[PDB]
DNA sequence: TTTTTTTTTTTTTTTTTTTTTTTTT
C-alpha cells in the first residue's frame, strides 16, 4: 500500500510522533551511533543510527526514519547520501513548505 | 504530445475512462511521463528488469528492456517512461533511468511537479 | 483607524490611513460574460503594504480622487484573497472598492511613511541581474521619438519611447517609456531643459547590456525636491553638458532581455521565427531522443573551416574552400535532437561545440566507438537523452528549395542548476498560493 | 463576481525532417 512519507523538518516532528517520516540535514556531530542534524528549518533533530552507518564522512543526508515518542528524536529506518568530501537547504525548506501545502500530489 | 513531471502519486491517481484507453491526470492525456524516486528493490528477469521504486508518495514498479549496474538499491533515480496498467496493476516502461546528478534535483523535480500540475489545472 | 496589516475579512467595520505609492491606468476588457473597467493601486503604512482595486462605478468615484504619494482615510471596502499573479506585493489580502466606500485625504502625513527610493548608480546597474525591480534617479539627456509595434506575443499594437538617463558615473542608460505615459511624455514640462528625472520599480534589461523598462507599477517624477536630484543638477548644469558618456551597448528594445525562458507550447503558440528577424528564446527542456543518423559528417581539417570533404578518385578527403585534401576527415555535429517538456516537445538543431556536451564526446570519438559496435554506440546515444538542460536558442526561416521551414538552433546549452531552478519555481508556486 | 506587464539582437557547419521502451507482468 506505502503510505506515502511526509518530508519534513524539524518543526514537523511533532505531527507525526510514532509515523514514518523523510528528513534532510547537515551532520553536525556523530556521538557513537547518534547523529546529530541540521534541518532546513534551522532547528536540530537527533536521530539513532543504524550499527552499520558511516554517515560519520559525509555533510548533507537524507533520513527516513520513524518519530519517536519525545517530540525531536529518531530511529533510521535507511539513510541517503548527498553533498561531497552543496545541497541547498533554503531550497529544502521550500520544497517541504510546498508539498505541505499541496496533498493531492504528495500523499494520500 | 507531451512529458510531464509527476509524482508516483500521481500516477496511481490518474483515471482511464474505462476501456483501456489512455489514462488521464488533470483532465489531460498522460502520454510520456517523469519522475524521481529511490530504487527499493531490483528484479532481473532475462526479458526485462523490473524495480520496485518510492518517491516518498507511494510506490511504483518500473521495468526496462533488455535486448546499468551503476543504479542501486537505495539510491536516487531519475525516470522517463510510459504509464500501463496491465490486469488492474500499474507500472511505467522505461526506456531511460538515471541516477539523480545531486540531491538538489529530486528538491527540483516536486516543485517542477507542482508546477506543471498547477499549469494544466489553474 | 486599523494598520494595513491588522486588516482581515474577519473584521468589516474599519479605517485605514495609507499612501498611494503607484497607480495603473484604467484598464479595460472585453470577453464573454463581461465588459467594463478596472483600476488599482498600492497602500502603504507603517505596518506594511496592500493593493486595492476599484471596478467600473469605483474608478469614476476614486480615479480622479486617488493620486501618487498622497495619504488618504480609505473606509468600508472589501477585503479579498489576493490574486498573487497579478501583483508584487507579499500579502495574503488585498481591497477592492464598493459602493460604500469612503475616501478622504488626510493632511496628516507624518505617522505615514514616506517611499524611501534605493537608488543604484547608473555605473553600478551591471551588478544588478535581469529582470529585477530597481530605483533609478538621473539626468533626461534626450529622448526618442514615439515608436508603435506590434508585438509578436500579445499581437496587440504597442506604443513605446526611449529615453537616455545619466549620472556622475558619466554612464548613459536607455528607459523605455510605455503607452500613455510615453505619448504625453514631452507634455511635461520642463522635458527639453534636461530634467533630472526619479524612478521607482523600474525593470532591469539586459539589451544594450543594461537597460531599463518600466512597469504598470513604475513611477517616473520629473524633477523632484529630493536632495538627490539637486545634487545632479548642481552636477550637470556645472560640468555635464561638458563630459562625454558610455551609451552600455554589448533601433531599440530598452529594458528588453535577449531570450526570455518560454514553454515549448509559448515558442511554437506565439509563432517565434516564423517571420524574417530571428527571434531568441530560453528553453528548460529535456533530451527525449537524438537522430541517429547522420548525426555528423566529415569537416575540413583545415582550419577554421568546417565545408564538407568528399572522396575524390584518389580516395582523399578534398574541401572546396580552401582547395587541399586530407588522409584524415574531422568528424563535427550536424547534431538533430527531440526536446520535450511539459508543455509540448520539438526539434532543436546543434552544432559540433553543443552536441559534444550533450554527449559528453566529441564526435571523432563517437566514430571511433561506432567502429567497435553499434551496441556501445547507440548506448552512448540513449544514454545522452533523459538529460535537462537549459537551451538557449534562436528560431529563423530556411528556404529549402522555394519551400519554408522553421528551424530551432541551440546557441548554447548549459545543464539545468537544480538548486536555482527550484527557487525560481519556488517563486511561481508562491503565486498561486 | 469581474484582468496583463509588452520591445530588441545574427554562423559558415548537412540535409531538409527526423522516431522515443516495444510485449511481459
Ligand atoms: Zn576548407
Amino acid at each position: 500500500m506505502e503510505k506515502p512519507t511526509p518530508l519534513i523538518n524539524s518543526s514537523m516532528l511533532g505531527q507525526y510522533v510514532g509515523q514514518t517520516v523523510r528528513i534532510v540535514g547537515k551532520v553536525h556531530k556523530v556521538t557513537g551511533n547518534t547523529l546529530l542534524m541540521q534541518t532546513s528549518d534551522l532547528g536540530n533533530v537527533e536521530i539513532a543510527m543504524t550499527p552499520d552507518s558511516d554517515v560519520s564522512s559525509s555533510t548533507f543526508v537524507e533520513v527516513t526514519g520513524k518519530v519517536s515518542d519525545a517530540g525531536s528524536s529518531f530511529q533510521a529506518n535507511q539513510i541517503r547520501e548527498f553533498t561531497t568530501v552543496d545541497v541547498d537547504l533554503t531550497l529544502v525548506e521550500n520544497v517541504v513548505q510546498i508539498s505541505a501545502a499541496f496533498p493531492n500530489l504528495f500523499s494520500d | 504530445n507531451t512529458l510531464r513531471p509527476v509524482t508516483i502519486r500521481q500516477i496511481l491517481n490518474a483515471e482511464q475512462p474505462h476501456p483501456d484507453a489512455e489514462f488521464i491526470l488533470d483532465g489531460a492525456e498522460l502520454g510520456q511521463l517523469t519522475f524521481v524516486a529511490v530504487v527499493r528493490n531490483i528484479s532481473r528477469n532475462a526479458t526485462n528488469v523490473a524495480y520496485s521504486v518510492e518517491d516518498g508518495t507511494g510506490q511504483i514498479e518500473v521495468r526496462q528492456w533488455l535486448d546499468a549496474s551503476e543504479i542501486r538499491n537505495n539510491v536516487y533515480v531519475r525516470v522517463l517512461g510510459t504509464l500501463k496498467s496491465f490486469q488492474n496493476r500499474r507500472s511505467i516502461s522505461s526506456g531511460h533511468m538515471r541516477p539523480v546528478i545531486d540531491y538538489n534535483e529530486v528538491m527540483f523535480h516536486r516543485l517542477e511537479a507542482v508546477h506543471a500540475h498547477l499549469q494544466v489545472t489553474r | 483607524i486599523y494598520p494595513i496589516e491588522g486588516l482581515s475579512p474577519y473584521q468589516n467595520r474599519w479605517t485605514i490611513k495609507a499612501r498611494v505609492t503607484s497607480k495603473s491606468d484604467i484598464r479595460h476588457w472585453s470577453n464573454q460574460r463581461g465588459e467594463g473597467k478596472l483600476f488599482s493601486v498600492n497602500l502603504l503604512d507603517d505596518s506594511g503594504e496592500i493593493k486595492a482595486t476599484g471596478f467600473n462605478d469605483a474608478v469614476d468615484r476614486f480615479y480622479p480622487l486617488l493620486q501618487e504619494n498622497h495619504v488618504y482615510l480609505i473606509s468600508k471596502a472589501r477585503v479579498n484573497i489576493a490574486k498573487k499573479q497579478f501583483s508584487n506585493l507579499q500579502n495574503e489580502y488585498e481591497i477592492t472598492f464598493e459602493n460604500s466606500t469612503e475616501i478622504e485625504e488626510c493632511t496628516d502625513a507624518t505617522d505615514v511613511p514616506e517611499v524611501k527610493y534605493e537608488f543604484v548608480r547608473i555605473n553600478e546597474l551591471e551588478s544588478v541581474e535581469a529582470n529585477q525591480q530597481c530605483d533609478v534617479i538621473g539626468i533626461l539627456d534626450s529622448y526618442g521619438e514615439l515608436s508603435e509595434i506590434v508585438s509578436k506575443a500579445s499581437q496587440r499594437p504597442v506604443q513605446k519611447r526611449e529615453l537616455t538617463l545619466v549620472d556622475q558615473g558619466n554612464r548613459s542608460v536607455k528607459l523605455t517609456l510605455w503607452g500613455k505615459t510615453a505619448e504625453t511624455f514631452p507634455t511635461n514640462a520642463g522635458v527639453d531643459e534636461k530634467p533630472v528625472l526619479a524612478f521607482k520599480g523600474v525593470k532591469v534589461g539586459d539589451f544594450g547590456g543594461r537597460s531599463l523598462s518600466m512597469f504598470s507599477s513604475s513611477t517616473m517624477l520629473i524633477n523632484p525636491d529630493i536632495t538627490e536630484s539637486h545634487v545632479l543638477r548642481g552636477w550637470y548644469d556645472n560640468d555635464g553638458a561638458h563630459a562625454q558618456f558610455q551609451p552600455y551597448t554589448n533601433g531599440g528594445g530598452a529594458g528588453a532581455n535577449m531570450a526570455e525562458r518560454r514553454t515549448i507550447v509559448q515558442v511554437k503558440d506565439e509563432n517565434l521565427g516564423m517571420s524574417e528577424k530571428p527571434d531568441y528564446f530560453n528553453v528548460r527542456a529535456t533530451v527525449v531522443y537524438i537522430k541517429q543518423e547522420n548525426l555528423y559528417y566529415t569537416a575540413c581539417a583545415s582550419e577554421g573551416c568546417n565545408k564538407k570533404v568528399n572522396l575524390d578518385h584518389e580516395n582523399n578527403w578534398r574541401c572546396e574552400k580552401c582547395d587541399r585534401s586530407y588522409a584524415t576527415p574531422e568528424y563535427r555535429y550536424i547534431l538533430s535532437t527531440n526536446v520535450a517538456d511539459a508543455t509540448g516537445q520539438m526539434w532543436l538543431s546543434g552544432f559540433n561545440e553543443d552536441a559534444t556536451q550533450l554527449i559528453g564526446m566529441s564526435a571523432g570519438e563517437l566514430h571511433k566507438l561506432r567502429e567497435e559496435s553499434e551496441s556501445e554506440f547507440s548506448a552512448a546515444l540513449h544514454r545522452a537523452a533523459n538529460r535537462m538542460y537549459m537551451f538557449n536558442c534562436r528560431a529563423k526561416m530556411d528556404t529549402f528549395n522555394d519551400t519554408a521551414r522553421v528551424r530551432y538552433t541551440i546557441s548554447r546549452a548549459a545543464p539545468v542548476d537544480f538548486a536555482k531552478a527550484g527557487m525560481e519555481l519556488v517563486d511561481a508556486i508562491r503565486a498561486y498560493m
